[PDB]
């Protein structure tokens, strides 16, 4: 007449396999997934300020391609560039494009302040049928195509100065015009050879135009090259040219902050999500993810494994 | 398991125990029963949960390097790709090693909590019981339900039964 | 702790114990006393030290490197420099945090383990002369003056010397006619 | 070890034990013998292979990469190329150092564990018929012949068969 | 009358020290080496396709330096450059040489397609005695040196186009000649200073040649400067020069895949190894190696340690 | 009749909290701190050779701004650049400035060996008021401003050469002058347009001067652009120019070693310390530090945590 007291532990009908130091697969009562491997497919518009570029690139929105005028003075946490974006103004290039795109994306703003530049002796507001505005020819909104004076056929040595008496850095975007024939060079600027020199107290850039043919884009073999100059407070911008200057109209304000840019063809949706990938938002309740190595926000760290199981119960040993 | 209780001298687990991770099943004069030990259960669950909270604890990054490229560029693009690929491999390694290490340690601490309860029980029982070697104690005296209960909440006074038990153990 | 002795069946530590990490309190015919156990104390200390010296071994020496602060905005190349350095700090912050959490988990368990090892040793040495009271104390069933206690702390205790006296006190059953032996 | 049996209460290892990792030595009325234990030897081995097979598993294919040696001083970009490769090597070097140290610690501890488990396993078989001498040995208080030693080794041993005899020897008691 | 049963573990005559969390050195019964520290000293020709440059650099083989002619239309998984390599053609430089070397190495092929460029009004197939093809004067095989017409004073504005009407990327190599004196300039090209503008639809380069002496090499004080342009499908090449043009004769086919290039002085051998180092192939059964940080293939990871011992047996206790 | 033996462990009154794998904070008897989080705010003058730039950047010391003349031939383990450094010579820029600064900092020396260049047919040693030297006009110690010949009013093609028959690498610093007006360009150099080609056997740089108005910097709108050429043993320098050449006077010896450069405003003072940060020397007895990601020497590694406690004792149970 005695008693038995048994010591035991629970089990479940079917548990889950996990990895260990010693075993590839061993069954436990229960695990949990540490790798996020799915996205909703859509980019959530909160809590970050998302700006969809749609047909426009950031550089085109910056320069002021007419089909991008909607983007004047825009600001963003995340700028979204779509693959379908296209240019529709004067054919151009930016030497070191990726850096200009980077530093503007990182500044988070396209706030423009027009300034009162004075262009003595030259015709202003040059346009082109490669860039059409309203009923006629046109040009980039933030740039100013200067050509010879209307009567006299004369193009002076341009010499403007512009001081920075604010407490912020100004970004100037300017450019050089490369014509396709000498005839075009001299009819526009008189001088057989042009020259653009932009300098501050800290720096100087002189660019010499190049005459000749590039492939036909929207009617032109000509080209414009884009350059930029940052002018710190207490400093001064001097522009010196005797031909081919695509002059600035003002400065872009520069800021620092969490702003960036992403390339994605994910639709934008009204939802809350801290983490954005090219594919849409993904939740961040796990530490790792397999969705994209490109992320913006408070995001799981990207790993190569599409699953990692974290045992959260004892070893499961069925009956 | 390092401690040899789970998947060890305990041969299997109890699917019928759906209110604890560990517990007692008994047999006596009055029949058979079952109860969860809430303390050892809570100790296991507390340790799993802390381990979980530490891991799933929420980095934040914003403007970064580009990682996909639409044009061949050479030296600078090479490096950018290398930087990211090196990064991903290093975190991938961390992730992997982390779960393997953790899982190993989960199994062993739950094995540990099982062993600790079996031993706590054996110490209560003093000279009144013998270990059958499979996680059962043969109790050598009359232990009704309130007696079994007293073991399970750790108030079993072993002197009360020592005389009876000692004389049953040392028998023929 | 894995082994269940510190914050386990040992209810709590001794603040009076100031010359060892582990030890023995007792009670006998000449009253109470206390003594640290040197072997288990040194075993813990040597392991912690070994670990301590692994972790603080100076390995890192670097001289000329990349720039990590910039006074102007440059784009691509500066982005990558910042990226590189930000990526490295994160990996090293992670190693750092993982190392001490893992190490501390282990320092606790190996010190719990030492306590447990000392307790089982003492038990094994006593044999049938004592019983585990379940709280870190053995009840010793014979007369054990101070010389005797010291023989258990230094590991010379001869159980055979006392087995007859012990067993005789230990298994007395009230209900049978067997209390103590009265043969001479 | 955390479990106190190897380099612990077992004083040392048996070099003559060459057919297993763990096992038994004995003396009875019929002389002495030695036999290795299979379950614990395989349990240890299987665990170590599991982790050795994890560690040495091939997981690294790289093809075109950055340059890692240079024959001209260049400045900024080459500074970044060297810093990146040196950062990497240092992190993998740490990973490898840590890996081996954690593993070697566990390896020593699981083998200590397997040894302790086999001992406890054998203690529980014997019930009240033997006593833990404190050095990894059991004094068995009845007459146990080779068939009997073998029943303890293969796990069929029946303690009730020997209990009355052993109990009577364990508790025999001298007067003064 | 009784018995003794003793539990125990094996020991061996001589064990290995290893590192642990707690111990710098501790003896276990057995361990295994995780760091590969040795090489046979030879590069195995399998399973990766190995091309031994021998006297040639990749860029020299790309350009068509005559002693590298044996490498025309060649392909590789790994190109091996010896330090014994040497140039033997027109003295040249490549601005960002490292990038041209990398993009070509990574493409894995010197497949060249000639195209029927028309150079109206100039003498083609110019040659020098610094670049001998057999006993007589010659030039890089893939470049085409254009000079003034064999009429006294004519070098026209060269203006040619070549469309990419294929479904792969085209790699054009071209060059600008830098004469050593003014007499030389006008005598080859008539015009006092030349120009070369190569462009696509979204990119351009113009290089102005510089007249002057450089150190004497193979009889010349002159230099050629090498440039490249990748043309995507749908895009179109334009070449515009009024002198100093070193013309392409066609394009290289571009590919993507596992291809690379490595500097080594190790002999090729007939055997197999997945992993290659500048030191030769190394086995990849260990997870780490101390041989070289430069590897190719399926390789152990480079670590600064020459030895790392992984305990594969219990602690060793002989008395 | 009997005795009782009690096994126990020690405890302290109030211990330290540490992190573990399963607990965020658990109390142990002793812990040790693994992150160095503070500095004295001084840079230890030992054991590294610190060279304080003071008023001078490394580059102004390289070129030879007159107030930097005291740095001629200096050597350093670490060059320290200060907030208040300023240029006081001809206004200039350096395309890829970070690289020249990097490679000179890493070489660790300004050993200069002047060489006998012959500049036939031009005037040497020009100076500016923008770079005064006592009460006179002056120029960077290491550069040679050349102009049209004194009385001929002619500037020839200069074509000089200089071989490296030594067993070390030679570093040449040279320049190109950008005038403000065409009157200035032709007045200095005769030719309406200059040219400077500096080359070795396998490499070359050719530069075209830019003419134009620029804001004044030290009374001038004109500029110099700085360039460099490394010439290995066995190779040859050749300089070719028909105007606007700012000539090298010789070479810098080049070395390889542990040398580097650091921006900082921490003073230098007596103590010994293997590890330097912009914030001062720090001890390296801990494995990690949180002071500055920029360091030099034998340094704890930079982590983001300002504290990480390593347990050095058992769990604390009072
Ligand atoms: C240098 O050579 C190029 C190519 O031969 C010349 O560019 C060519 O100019 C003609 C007219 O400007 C372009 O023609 C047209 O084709 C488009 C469709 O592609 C059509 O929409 C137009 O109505 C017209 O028929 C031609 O496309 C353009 N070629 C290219 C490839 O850009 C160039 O004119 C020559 N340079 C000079 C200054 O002569
Ligand atoms: C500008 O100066 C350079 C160097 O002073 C002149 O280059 C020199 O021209 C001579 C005549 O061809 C070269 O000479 C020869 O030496 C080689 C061995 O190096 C030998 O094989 C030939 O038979 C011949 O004797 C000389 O090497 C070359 N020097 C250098 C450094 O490049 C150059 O001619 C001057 N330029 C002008 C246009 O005046
Ligand atoms: C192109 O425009 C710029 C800006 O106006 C002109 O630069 C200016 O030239 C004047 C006189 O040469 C400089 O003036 C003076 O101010 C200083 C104090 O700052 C004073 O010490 C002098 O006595 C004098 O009054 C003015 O600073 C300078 N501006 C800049 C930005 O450099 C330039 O002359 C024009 N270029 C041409 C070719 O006309
Ligand atoms: C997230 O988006 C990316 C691209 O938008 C997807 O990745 C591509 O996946 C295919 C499938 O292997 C590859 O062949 C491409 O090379 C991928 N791009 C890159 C650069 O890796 C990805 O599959 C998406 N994720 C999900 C879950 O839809
Ligand atoms: C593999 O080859 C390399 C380079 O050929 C050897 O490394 C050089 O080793 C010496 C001394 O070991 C150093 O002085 C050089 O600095 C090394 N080069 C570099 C940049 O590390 C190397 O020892 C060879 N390894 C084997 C296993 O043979
Ligand atoms: C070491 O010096 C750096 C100075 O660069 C100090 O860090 C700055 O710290 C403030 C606030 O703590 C930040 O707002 C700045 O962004 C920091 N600068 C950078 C570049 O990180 C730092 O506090 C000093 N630390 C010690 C311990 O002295
Ligand atoms: C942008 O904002 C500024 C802020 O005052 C203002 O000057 C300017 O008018 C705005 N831009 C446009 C597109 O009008
Ligand atoms: C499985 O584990 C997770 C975390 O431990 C927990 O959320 C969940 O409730 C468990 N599931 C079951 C079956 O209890
Ligand atoms: C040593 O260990 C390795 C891996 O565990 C094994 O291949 C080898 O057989 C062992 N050697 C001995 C002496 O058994
Ligand atoms: C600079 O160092 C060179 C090195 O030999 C030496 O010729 C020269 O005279 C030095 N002038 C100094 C020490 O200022």
């Amino acid at each position: 007449p005695g008693a038995t007291l048994c010591l035991g532990h629970h089990a479940v009908p079917n548990g889950t396999l996990v990895k260990t130091i010693t075993d590839d697969q061993i069954e436990v009562t229960n695990a949990t997934e540490l790798v996020q491997s799915s996205s909703t497919g859509k980019i959530c518009n909160n809590p970050h300020r998302i700006l969809d570029g749609i047909d426009c690139t950031l550089i085109d929105a910056l320069l002021g391609d007419p089909h991008c005028d909607v983007f004047q003075n825009e600001t963003w946490d995340l700028f979204v560039e779509r693959s379908k974006a296209f240019s529709n103004c004067y054919p151009y290039d930016v030497p070191d494009y990726a850096s200009l795109r980077s530093l503007v994306a990182s500044s988070g703003t396209l706030e423009f302040i027009t300034e009162g530049f004075t262009w003595t002796g030259v015709t202003q507001n040059g346009g082109s049928n490669a860039c059409k505005r309203g009923p006629g020819s046109g040009f980039f909104s933030r740039l100013n195509w200067l050509t010879k004076s209307s009567k006299g056929s004369t193009y002076p040595v341009l010499n403007v100065t512009m001081p920075n008496n604010d407490n912020f850095d100004k970004l100037y975007i300017w450019g050089v015009h490369h014509p396709s024939t000498n005839q075009e060079q001299t009819s526009l600027y008189v001088q057989a050879s042009g020259r653009v020199t932009v300098s501050t107290r800290r720096s100087q850039q002189t660019i010499i135009p190049n005459i000749g043919s590039r492939p036909w884009v929207r009617g032109l073999s000509s080209r414009i090259s884009i350059y930029w100059t940052i002018v710190k407070p207490g400093d001064v911008l001097v522009i010196n040219s005797n031909g081919n200057l695509i002059a600035p109209r003002g400065y872009f304000k520069m800021r620092t902050g969490k702003s960036s840019i992403m390339r994605s063809d994910a639709p934008i949706d009204t939802c809350i999500s801290e983490c954005i990938t090219p594919n849409g938002s993904i939740p961040n309740d796990k530490p790792f993810q397999n969705v994209n190595k490109i992320t913006y926000g408070a995001c799981p760290k990207y790993v190569k494994q599409n699953t990692l199981k974290l045992a959260t119960g004892m070893r499961n040993v069925p009956e | 398991g390092l401690f040899g209780a789970i998947a060890g001298f305990i041969e299997n687990g109890w699917e019928g125990m759906i209110d604890g991770w560990y517990g007692f099943r008994h047999q006596n004069s009055e029949g058979t029963g079952q109860a969860a030990d809430l303390k050892s259960t809570q100790a296991a669950i507390d340790q799993i949960n802390g381990k979980l909270n530490r891991v799933i604890e929420k980095n934040e990054k914003f403007h970064q390097i580009e990682k996909e490229f639409s044009e061949v560029e050479g030296r600078i693009q090479d490096l950018e790709k290398y930087v990211e690929d090196t990064k991903i491999d290093l975190w991938s390694y961390n992730a992997e090693l982390l779960v393997a290490l953790e899982n190993q340690h989960t199994i062993d601490l739950t094995d540990s909590e099982m062993n600790k309860l079996f031993e706590k029980t054996g110490r209560q029982l003093r000279e009144n019981a013998e270990d059958m070697g499979n996680g059962c104690f043969k109790i050598y005296h009359k232990c009704d339900n309130a007696c079994i209960e007293s073991i399970r909440n750790g108030t079993y006074d072993h002197d009360v039964y020592r005389d009876e038990a000692l004389n049953n153990r040392f028998q023929i």
